[PDB]
Parts: C-alpha cells; structure tokens; sequence
RNA sequence: GUAAGGUCCGGUGGAGCCGCCGGUAUCGCGGAUCCUGCCGGGAGUAGCAGCGUAGUCGGGUGAGAAUCCCGACCGCCGGAGGGGCCAGGGUUCCACGGCAAUGGUCGUCAGCCGUGGGUUAGUCGGUCCUAACCCCGCCCGUAACUCGGCGCGGGGGAAAG
RNA sequence: CUAAGCCGCCCGGUGGAUGGCUCGGCUCGGGGCGCCGACGAAGGGCGUGGCAAGCUGCGAUAAGCCCCGGCGAGGCGCAGGCAGCCGUCGAACCGGGGAUUCCCGAAUGGGACCUCCCGCGGCUUAUGCCGCACUCCGGGGUUUAUCCCCGGAGGGGGAACGCGGGGAAUUGAAACAUCUUAGUACCCGCAGGAAAAGAAAGCAAAAGCGAUGCCGUGAGUAGGGGCGACCGAAAACGGCAGAGGGCAAACUGAACCCCGGGCCGACGAGGUUCGGGGGAUGUGGGGUUGUAGGGCCCCCGUAUGAGACCCUCGCGGGUGAAGCCGAAGUCCGCUGGAACGCGGCGCCGGAGAGGGUGAUAGCCCCGUAGGCGUAAGCCCGCAGGGUCUCGGGGGACCCUGAGUACCGUCGGUUGGAUAUCCGGCGGGAAGCUGGGAGGCAUCGGCUCCCAACCCUAAAUACGUCCCGAGACCGAUAGCGAACUAGUACCGUGAGGGAAAGCUGAAAAGCACCCCGGGAGGGGGGUGAAAAGAGCCUGAAACCGGGCGGCG
C-alpha cells in the first residue's frame, strides 16, 4: 500500500486494515511452510511493511490530533 | 609491536631450547627478536634525528656558485639539457614575459625562445619508474627543464606552471635546490631583466 | 539436566540453531568462496561455552 | 564528485566503495560528434534505451542498443556483444562505458533533458 | 497480549493433521510471552469459536507451541480449511 | 672477475624493470639443545592379546558382506553387563534417504552425513517455610573504597529437610 | 640386454618459496572535532531475511517505517544463485528531522542456583496507562509516624590526557643498611572537552619589574648525598598569548530573592501587581585596598552631557549539508586476444596531481586548475524598544578575614642545606597608634608588600574519532586481526589467544560420446594462454618413471 492512501482512510479503517494483514500475514506463514508451489515469495516481506506503514501513519495521525485538541 | 604476547619459559629439563612460549595451546615462541610474529630487534624509531643544519654563510656561498654555474655552457650540455638552439647563457629576457599568463602564449615564446627542445626532452624522459613506489604514489620519475627566475609574479607562475620540468621561482625565494637538482649543477635557466638587477643588489 | 532453567534452555536452543551447514546458495553466491563458519559444533567433541 | 586526496589507496577505496548516487556519475560516456554539436554537451550517464557504437575490445565498430546497466560491477550490456557457452547459449558481454559512444540518445526523462540543459 | 499478535503461524505437521483430525485440536506456533489465557482469547476472537482446552509447551527450537481443543459444537476441520490447512 | 659476483644463451612466465652520480636503511646467515612451515629414514614396522578368549550353519539385501538383517544351534552376564533415575551432556531422541570423511579392520551399519519431525500437567517437581549461612539500609572505622565490623530494620537461602 | 643400490639431467607428483599486486597496517608538522546517562547510558542476552548458518544492520513496525531536500534509472548489505518484488505518484543512495525501539544492565516497586519471576496503590467498563529503590535539597499535610504528597538532584560509562590521597620490590651502589629504583608500578576518590594554576603579606637591591600557564636558556649551575653511587632547581633574559574581577566589615535597614498567576510592553527585553516559600541570627544597596583603600561627616563642582549593555514583534548581509558547472583525439598504418605500445598527423592547458578503463593514456571516464549553490543553525549590521554607569579636596570618627600567622617537638617530603613544603601533638598574638618578607637567630636602618574568603578566557595536554601526508611494511612483514578477529579455540577462575589474500579480458566455469557402483579416467569443446575452480608464477627438500655412467 502506499502512505497515500493509508492517509486517505481514517484511524478506525487503519485498525481494521492491520488486523486483517496480521491474519493474512499468519496465513502465508503457514502456507510457506505447507506448500511448495510458491508463486510470490515476496508476500510476507510486503505484508509486514504494509502493517509497518499503517501503524506508523495511525500513529502520526493521532500526534496529529493530539496537537491540534492542544 | 610485537610485545602484546605473554609467554612463559620453559627452561632445562625438556629436549628444547630455553625460549618463551605461549600459555595456550599451540605454544608457540613469541617476544623474542629471533620468534615468528616477535618484537624487531632494532626497529626504526620516531626520534632519530634526520634534521641537517647548514650555516648560513655556507649556503649563502653554495647558492651563488650555483648561480654562476647557471651560466656555464659545458655543465649546462653536460647536465643534459638541450640548448642546441640557445642564444645564449645565460638568457636573459624583458620584464614583459612576467605578465603572459596563458600556457599556449608560453608555448609560444619559449619555442622562440629555443627551450621548447628541452621541455619536449623532460616530457619524453619521464615514466613510470621501477619499485614499491607506484604503491605509495610515486608512479612517475619526472625529470627537470628550464628553470624561470623572475623578479616579480605578474601571472607567469600560471602562465607556465604546467609545462613538464618547468618551475617559475621568484628571485626572493630562490634556492639551491632549484637550480641544483639532484646535487647536479648546471640546470637551463631563464632571467628577467628585474631579476638580475635584484641579483645585483644582493650579490647572492 | 532434567530440571532446567528457561534461560539456559533459551541459550541451548539458540545455540542448537546456530549448528547448521552453510547454504548450498550461498555456496554457489559466493563462487566457493564461502564454505564454513566458526559456530559449527560436535556435541561430543566440541562442548559449550555454558 | 571530489577526491581531493592523491594517494592511490584513498582513490581505489573511494571508486570501490562510492555509494550509489556517485556510481550513477561514475557511469558517463562519451557522446558522438553529431550529438556533440547538436547539445552542447561531451558525455552523458549511459540509459538502456540509448544506442552506443563499441571503439574498444574484440567488438570495436559494433553498434546496438543497451539492454542492462550494472553500477555496482560499473558495466554495460550491448546487445550483438555476446559469447557462446559450450551448450550454445547466448551470454552477454560486459563492457566497461567508458569503451563506447553514444550516438542515439533516449531523451524520454525530463530530469535527462534538465542534466543536459544543466551542462550546456 | 494483545489477540492478532499472540498466533504466529498454524503447525501443518503429520501429527498436527492427526490431531486435527481425531481431537478437534489445532495447533499454533505463538509468541512465547503468550499465556493459556491470551491464546485461548485469541483463538476465540479470530475464528468465532469457543475453545475447550488449551495446553502449551517451549520447542527445543526457542519456540511456543499450542495445542488449542475445540468444543464439540464446533469443527476444527472447518477452521483448518478456512485456513488452508485442509 | 683472484673473490664477493656480473652478464649472455635455451626453456617457463605474463607486466613491470635496470645502468651511473649523490643520499638513505628493519641491508647480506650453517649453527644460538634458535623461531615458523613443509618433507624424509625408523616402516608398510610396533600396536589392534593379557582384566568378560564367541561364534557356526541356511536364507535375505546390496555393484560390493567375517563385520548389516531374520531363523536355528552354541555361549557370556545374571546382588550385575539386568530394571529405575540424579548431577553432568544438550539433540546425541524418531523416521526416511546415504557412505567423501569419522568408527583401531570392513561395512549396505551407526551416538557419523543430509532431509523432515519430536518434549502437551489444578494433582509429578520448581514455585511456599526455615536450617547452616549470605546480601542490602542505618551506624562505626578507614586518607578512601568495590575494604573491615557489632548492634537495629529488611530480604534471600534445600529439584533427596 | 645383471638384481638391489649410488650420482647427474628430463618429465610427473607433493609442497608452497620467490616475483608482481594491495579496499589493510604504521608514523607524522598542520587543520577539524571532542563527552553519553533516571526523558533510563555504555556493555551484553535473545530475536529478526522466501530460500539465511557467520559477520554487519535492525527490534515483535525487527538487512526495516514516515516527512522536506540533493541525485536521476535503476535497486533488494559482505555475497557472482533460484523465484519474485520495489521504482516515473521519483526508488536505491545521500544531508537533515521524526516513529518503533523485547529482556538484562547505575537497574530503580520486591526477588533471583540461571537476562527469568512475584506485588501494592490510582485511573480505566475491560483491554491498558501511570506511580511506588536508597541518600539528600526546596515545600505542603497529618496519623507526628520521618508516615503521605508536590518540585528537583546524585548513582553508571569514557582509549589517552587532568586533579586530590595511599604507596613496594627486583635493580644500581660491582656485597649492603642512609641513598637509588621512586613519589615509579599499582590501589582508592573526584571532573572536563580540556583540567589545574592565576592577579603579590611576590620577584629583586646602583636599577627596578609588575597575574597565571607553556616553550628556549639559565644548567648538570646554586645545592642535596656511607659528600659514596647518584640526585637537582628557581630568579633574570629572549618568545607565544595576554584581562582582570567579586565577597566579609565600616554605613543603611526589607528598599530584597525564588516559585506560581494576572496586567502593560511585541510574543522578547523591560515595567507593575497578587498568593506561597525565605529573610532583623540581616535579603537588598555600598566596597575590596598599602608612604593605603573604603565607610561616615564637611566643602566645591557637575548631568543640559558622554558611554556601556539587554531584546528582536521586524529587515539586510555573511557563513553554512547532501550537491552543480568545469578545456583538449578515443584520427590513419603495424604488432597484438585486447592499445594506454611503436611510427605519422593534431588539440587543450589557472587543468602534465592521482585513479579506473581487456598493456605503460594530459586530450575515453572520474577527477585536478579555477568557480558556483545550500534548509536548519551561527555571526554581523540597520531600525526600534529598555536598563544601567560616570567629579575633586579635608577630617580629629569607624572598618580591613583566629585556635589563624607564628613558636617547640615528631613523622613524611624536598636541591632547600642550622635557610623547602605538608600533616599530628602541646602552646598561641597584634588586629590600622596595625601586620608580614628580604636563605642560621636577634637589634637598628633601608626596600617591597597586605595572608588566614571566592571566580577568571588565550597561549598548553591527549586522541576512543575525522581531513591530509609519507626516503615506513608489502601477507612468517605491517596492529594480534588486509579475510564471517579479539573470531575459532585453552583454563573452574582471574585470564590466555591463532591459522587463513590472488582463475580469467569475459564464466566463455567444459555441451555431447566410450568406460566405471561411484570418485573419476579417455575423447571432444572454451579460451591468446588451462590459468579447470584441489585455479597467477610453482623454487628447495622429498617421492615415482625415463635416459647417461658405475654396478
């Protein structure tokens, strides 16, 4: 994903967003060790910076909040 | 150097000779000047003098019988420097060749000047010399050229500093060195009218 | 032996996983450069550093 | 961009190590007469879309396009610049870009046409 | 801990498909700061289920491994499949 | 060339090197029961006995069998060479696939190599208590301390109590 | 046509010398840069890659995440592979700013025979967050228990350098005790980017100088010493750098300081006000010195002026990252696998330093000679707003540091010798009509000075780091380490500590055939050359075969 539109969404659709990547993430790690017939090997490094971006920008836009309410 | 290692001596008694050895298995000798990887017996040292002191008087003296062999023809040919086409020795030239400050205008007048020969000389004599000192930045053994002595810096320094074994030195600063290299007199040199009347003045 | 703390047995296991060849496809990265590693072990031989 | 320093050590550790923005300079080659007159300019970083003609090694006089450029290895692909292994399979030639010229330019990036007004 | 950090990856062994198969028991590699309580609720929130039992222990390898039982109401089959084990 | 050595010829080698003048130096080796590395004779020799002298027949596997597998016979231990389980070891445990090296010989075998696995507790043990004893705080001594110490307050201390 | 054996040459094996190379060492005048930590350091443990073991980097967001800027088409570490993915919406890389940052560790709520465990109070619905070590400082409350709460400190680390204390022996004296080694090794405590010292109760006597520190020299001198061996300065003079200030008291007497809030001013400087904590056992004002200075009193004069500093609501300039520009052949013939070589014809040059490129290149590329740009930050200036400072004569009154100076004795230390400095013990003043020094003690003269309180930049010392350089070494050398090196490995433990570089221009890293269980062997291919990965050259010793001679 790209941080524009991880941006774009709002802090209750990140969240959901980053669960729905650590269940996938748990899936491709078992079926890494499952299978054998791997036609991206790649998956589980973009999922686990897909989450890395999405908890950064959540995180940037509650600082964001934060300083706007003070 | 060499004296990071502790050893101990294993002396009389063992078929071997009473040398310090390693602690730890292999027990190798070590720390002395005779032992693989041990301390060099008489290393150079950062406090040697290398420092020479000459009187002042006797430079003063040397440089002047420099100058003056400056102006002898046999050391000159004999030194190896191509004056075929010289007018004379020593050469002396207006005070205008101070102000050219363009190699092609230098080119220029040292071909008519006749010491273009021995600058094409100095270029075609250096190379790539022989030893560990193309390692050590030392690729090339440039030689030596015609030598400008002038009286005052007017862009002849830029002018023809980049012309093979060509140094452009200000009367004031001149030195043995520059028309002696290699402890061998005699080098081709160029005066200006203003640096041989400050020779004058100073008679050295 | 038996009873063992979870320290050491974290410590056991990092070094039982440390005790592996060196990758075919490194081996073959590195143009047989690459051969060995100095963590390679033999349980009865070459012991532990706890 | 500035080895100041003379010493034969220091240049050869730079070129080795030079990260990867120096490598992109590191890469320029020289352009044809035409393109010289046309752009006021000597040399430019070789791109896979230019065409280069080969002046030095076993392929001298040979022209085609660029097909791989490897800054880490500092080299170039030519296609026709190839060996055959013993099984008969093409391989590509790697040659160092300073051994060849440019004479078609891909001129399709706006930061290419800026390099190019910058040095004219 | 937090559930959606607890389950690393599922365990898709022989014995693990047995177990699958005869106990309605699945088993997970989890973070090993994970208790019987944290597993247990993660297992439920994820996957809609209600879990019987669940029995842990430390792999020679550093890692935690669970052994989770489900309810008889309830098929571990069906979660497998959902999660590819099949 | 008295000589320390120099220079040519033939071959290998594939990238640097030398004459002369003047300086400079970790500047010349057969020994130091010298140091490091490599290699000889001893030698295809000793050892592979002593305290428990154990194998044979038929079959199987495999390119290959005294040494691996099954059956029978014959033997050894049998108050331990049997059963259980600490400390210590840390994967040596299991299966499959193998014999370049390891195994005092061979090996298709293995505690060896490779690839995959394996340790599930409210009841078993730690966790709790205290023993000999130890540590921390105050205090005192010391030039001082990470050093020495009585007394007060706190804590720890047994996987066979 | 002699069996073993002996010597010499050739071929082959074993081995790894020599030669050439070098992203590593070593040493340096100069220049730069120098502390981190309870807002949780350094050092460690454990995890983290699709295939991932070591090193390196990161921390459950785990060879990485986000944002402005530079570069401009490839990128995914050492590390030449498979499959994939990322990048034109600007990546990789690079300068700056952020986010994450497990456990142990000063480790800090309480414990550690295992870097793992066990709690108590508030909020929170729950998830979850915060607080809770000890020794203190400034405050509040009460239970007055040093009990609770608010605010703030110290702890630990650092290669060398620094400051303050404790302090040997081997050794030399040709033995050895005073002495030397030596205020050394080492131990303990305390700071910084420097530290310490620093402004005369001094140095000197025809004359005088005028804080401290460092360099040259004084000088192996004065002087100490079984006057044995040995030990050993300062002043003056020539230099680098230069800078001086504040308390206590006399006098006055709350005119004062800190924390928090408000108002004017600009948001700053500055001005003003309220509450709390200090303060008459003295906050603030004033004053800091010798033929005396200052306080107080008296007298004359002055300010109308001059000067210094503070701040930036604003403006201008300089400097300041990544970085950008930066001339000239890749023309003809020959050799060559490949021209950087040879011969011929040209060009630039403020650029002929150095490096790469299939040979040795000023003109192929990087660069160099010379120029340009740069956010934050820093500096200077303009303009404006404020605060503060500034004169002479006389006196008869007051003040100017106490277990201190100093004396005797004892131990240490020193060149300090009846004449160094420090400490213990017993004594112990004057105090402005005063006091100290001038190398034995006292008396007189003369000269210099004012202790017993505090601070102070520059010139200096070092290098865990960086720039630059070299008559240093060139893989048994140079640091122990040119490389997955303080690694493997040894010891219970303090601690000890290796070996190990090189294919080729390009993998073009040998397709296919015969034999072998395999390892491999023979053909056949690639390459200028097998240089065949057991890879540049391949020496000697040793081993096998062939040849010549003896046998």
């Amino acid at each position: 994903m790209k941080p524009s539109e991880i941006r774009e969404m709002s802090i209750e659709e990140i969240d959901a967003k980053i669960r729905e990547l650590r269940l996938q993430l748990a899936k491709e790690r078992g079926l890494l060790t499952m299978g054998t017939s791997l036609e991206n090997p790649m998956v589980i490094r973009n999922l686990r910076r897909d989450i890395a971006r999405l908890l950064t920008i959540k995180k940037e836009k509650l600082r964001e909040r934060e300083k706007g309410k003070v | 150097a060499g004296k990071r290692r502790v050893t101990e001596n294993i002396g009389k008694g063992h078929s071997m000779a009473r040398v310090e050895r390693l602690k730890t298995p292999p027990r190798y000798a070590a720390f002395v000047p005779f032992a693989r990887g041990g301390r060099r017996t008489h290393p150079p040292k950062v406090e040697k003098i290398i420092w020479e002191d000459i009187n002042k008087k006797e430079k003063r003296l040397a440089l002047m019988s420099a100058i003056a062999a400056t102006a002898n023809y046999d050391l000159v040919r004999a030194r190896g420097h191509i004056i075929d086409n010289v007018p004379q020795l020593p050469l002396i030239v207006v005070d205008d060749l101070q102000k050219v400050q363009k190699t092609r205008e230098t080119r220029e007048i040292f071909k008519k000047l006749g010491i273009w020969d021995d600058i094409v000389r100095a270029k075609e004599k250096s190379g790539v010399r022989a030893g560990k000192g193309k390692m050590r930045g030392r690729r090339y053994k440039k030689a030596k050229g015609p030598l400008i002595v002038v009286g005052k810096n007017e862009g002849i320094v830029l002018g023809a500093r980049n012309h093979p074994g060509v140094d452009v030195v200000v009367v004031d600063n001149l030195g043995v060195e520059h028309l002696a290299p290699g402890t061998h007199p005699g080098r081709l040199t160029v005066w200006t009218v203003s640096a041989i009347e400050r020779l004058r003045e100073l008679y050295g | 032996a038996r009873n063992k703390p979870l320290a050491k047995k974290l410590r056991l296991a990092k070094a039982l996983k440390q005790n592996r060849r060196v990758p075919v496809w490194v081996i073959v990265k590195t143009n047989r450069r690459v051969l060995t590693h100095p963590k390679r072990r033999y349980w009865r031989r070459t012991k532990l550093k706890e | 961009m500035k080895i100041s320093s003379k010493q034969p050590r220091k240049q050869r550790k730079f070129l080795y190590n030079a990260p990867l923005h120096v490598r992109q300079k590191l890469m320029s080659a020289p352009l044809s007469r035409e393109l010289r007159e046309k752009y006021k300019v000597r040399n430019l970083p070789v791109r896979v879309g230019d065409k280069v003609r080969i002046m030095r090694g076993d392929y001298k006089g040979h022209e085609g396009k660029v097909v791989e450029v490897d800054l880490k290895r500092y080299r170039i692909y030519v296609e026709g610049a190839t060996l055959r292994k013993t099984n008969g399979t093409e391989v590509f030639y790697p040659i160092h870009p300073s051994n060849v010229m440019i004479i078609e330019l891909n001129l399709e990036d706006e930061k290419r046409k800026k390099i190019i007004e910058r040095r004219a | 801990m937090d559930p959606y950090k607890v389950i690393i990856r599922p365990v898709v062994t022989e014995k693990a498909i047995s177990l699958i198969e005869k106990e309605n028991k699945l088993t997970f590699i989890v973070d090993r700061r994970a208790t019987k309580q944290d597993i247990k609720r993660a297992v439920e929130e994820i996957f809609n289920v209600k879990v019987e039992k669940v029995n842990t222990l430390i792999t020679p390898r550093g890692e935690k491994k669970a052994y989770v039982k489900l309810k008889p109401e309830y098929s571990a089959s069906e979660v497998a499949a959902r999660l590819g084990l099949f």
